[PDB]
RNA sequence: UAAGAAUAUGAUGUUGGUUCAGAUUAAGCGCUAAAUAAGGACAUGACACAUGCGAAUCAUACGUUUAUUAUUGAGAUAAUAAAUAUGUGGUGUAAACGUGAGUAAUUUUAUUAGGAAUUAAUGAACUAUAGAAUAAGCUAAAUACUUAAUAUUAUAUAAAAAUAAUUUAUAUAAUAAAAAGGAUAUAUAUAUAUAUAUUUAUCUAUAGUCAAGCCAAUAAUGGUUUAGGUAGUAGGUUUAUUAAGAGUUAAACCUAGCCAACGAUCCAUAAUCGAUAAUGAAAGUUAGAACGAUCACGUUGACUCUGAAAUAUAGUCAAUA
RNA sequence: CAUAUUAUUAUCUUAUUAUUUAUAUAAUAUUUUUUAAUAAAUAUUAUUAAUUUAUAUUUAUUUAUAUCAGAAAUA
């Protein structure tokens, strides 16, 4: 049959129908007593010009085509080459988007600070009104307006330790009293190690 | 798709039929016979004899 | 189936080179030399060459020339004998032989169980079968030359699949392209023709042999103190030419490529190889004289005809003698 | 500074050959229109041979391109 090499695509679209395919043999090197791959570059046919740089490729024998050119792509055997200018083509617009949300969500923060503490709070706890309320509406209450974010980290954090921990002793629980382990794989439905913590991990 | 002036496939074995090739190779005389002169039967044994071989 | 030795040093160990022991030759030279058998023999000036030979053969291709017999009257024609290739013809010298100049890969070598452009209505010269072998003209005549007669591919329809093409079958189109007679016998008839045959030749077609053309992959010396090279250059699209692909060659249009520090380009050097020779334990290294294989050349260069195949040891022109 | 060989060319010259334009009362064959010497039978009618004419195949002439090889220059 024909001469079949397998190869990269090292160069292409600098020639009309025309790339360079680099391909790989193994040979014996018996000065260094050695198995060792011989490389090669071949220009190579492309009808259709369907091959990007990157692609591994099947290339075949044909009819000299030109003075140089004696091989023809005969199969794509993974096309890397044109997945990379899908995305090239595709990041264009995708990051453009986001760039410019963010840009109008900096503009709007800082707006708000141009448009903008202890005052607020002496009115709200000495009237406790002029005018006043209603203008600090605009913008049991004074501890609430005064709601700091580490109040939140720490509820989040207590109750995922004790998510944890309480994962851990039911557990541990039922892995020794082997028979309501038992009991609640029935009810529920050395696997049996696995399945038990899963359905106590669902548990809560 | 392959090369413009290109043949996508290898050309096309072509098998021996023994049968055939006797027969075009060497085909006996239609003609029923002649049994003639000398060098005439000299040829016909030569001749029968490279057939059969 | 792998052996070392002498020489450093005041002495020692080590490094390190030099040299030696072994085998061999396309060998030369010095001294010496009995017979026989076998294998070889200008490595240098691809320098110049006296002289003689190395490719002729066919008379059953056509023409000439004699002598006897016969008939006819200086000759004519038959039969039988001969001589003739200083006349026209055919076949044979693309081989073999020799040589190694060029050639470092643009066509060279080696290898592959490699390919396609799917290499032509090509046989060169033998087989096996078939069918033909017709007219003039020209030469003195002809199997010499002319002219004329007769005898796969492209279309379209389908079929399939070894399928995105090929193959198959059919129908057309044109294929549409030849030739040759001599030597003997007889048999007719009227020396003349003719009809058969036995011979050896001619042409055409099919297949087989033998063979040719082209391409790919890998390998093939030294110098980068030769580092950049390349514009038909690298690629695309057509046309021309070819049996046939390709910037192979010619023409046009484009694109801007291609090679290169794993060494391009350039320069120098060299015919290449083996189941050949040498050597070594072997890997290898060397040679390429002999035996064989391949290439190139036949004083130097280019071109052309013929031919299937030639820049032919041919022919033309030029150079050298 | 002198001698030699090899290669290259926006240069010059150039055998040969192949292509390439254009020209021939240019030739040899076929086609015409005509002019010449023969034939035969009874004014000829046909043959052979020249004139003019238009298609092929050649030669002469040149146009253009390439080309052995020289010359000049450069390496
Ligand atoms: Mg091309
Ligand atoms: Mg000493
Ligand atoms: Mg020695
Ligand atoms: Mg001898
Ligand atoms: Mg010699
Ligand atoms: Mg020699
Ligand atoms: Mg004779
Ligand atoms: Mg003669
Ligand atoms: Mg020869
Ligand atoms: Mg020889
Ligand atoms: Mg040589
Ligand atoms: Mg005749
Ligand atoms: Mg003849
Ligand atoms: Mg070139
Ligand atoms: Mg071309
Ligand atoms: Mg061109
Ligand atoms: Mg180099
Ligand atoms: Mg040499
Ligand atoms: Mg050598
Ligand atoms: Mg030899
Ligand atoms: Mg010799
Ligand atoms: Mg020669
Ligand atoms: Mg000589
Ligand atoms: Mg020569």
């Amino acid at each position: 049959a024909r001469q079949n090499f397998l190869g990269l695509v090292v160069s292409q679209g600098k020639m009309q129908k025309t790339v360079k395919v680099r391909v790989e043999t193994k040979v014996f090197n018996k000065k260094i007593n050695k198995e060792l791959f011989h490389r090669r570059d071949y220009l190579v046919h492309d009808e259709g010009e369907i091959s990007r740089e990157g692609d591994l490729v099947r290339i075949e024998a044909t009819r000299p085509l030109s003075k140089r050119k004696f091989f023809a792509i005969a199969e794509i055997i993974r096309n890397k080459g044109q997945q990379f200018a899908l995305y090239e083509s595709e990041a264009q617009l995708s990051v453009a988007k986001e760039e410019a949300q963010k840009a109008k969500e900096f503009l709007d923060k800082r707006s708000v600070r141009e448009n903008k503490l202890l005052r607020d709070i002496r009115t709200i706890q000495d009237a406790l009104t002029p005018k006043e309320l209603l203008e600090i509406k605009q913008r049991e209450t004074v501890r609430q307006l005064l709601q700091l974010d580490i109040s939140g980290l720490e509820v989040n954090l207590e109750k995922q330790r004790s998510l944890i921990d309480r994962i851990q002793t039911r557990l541990s629980e039922l892995l020794s009293n082997d028979l309501k382990c038992d009991q609640f794989l029935k009810d529920h439905g050395n696997i049996k190690k696995n399945l038990l913590r899963k359905h106590v991990m669902m548990d809560m | 798709k392959h090369p413009k002036g290109s043949h996508r496939l290898s050309p096309k074995v072509n098998f021996i039929d023994v049968d055939n090739l006797i027969a075009k190779t060497v085909a006996e005389p239609q003609s029923i016979k002649s049994s003639n002169g000398s060098a005439q039967k000299v040829r016909l044994q030569k001749a029968e004899l490279r057939r059969k071989f």
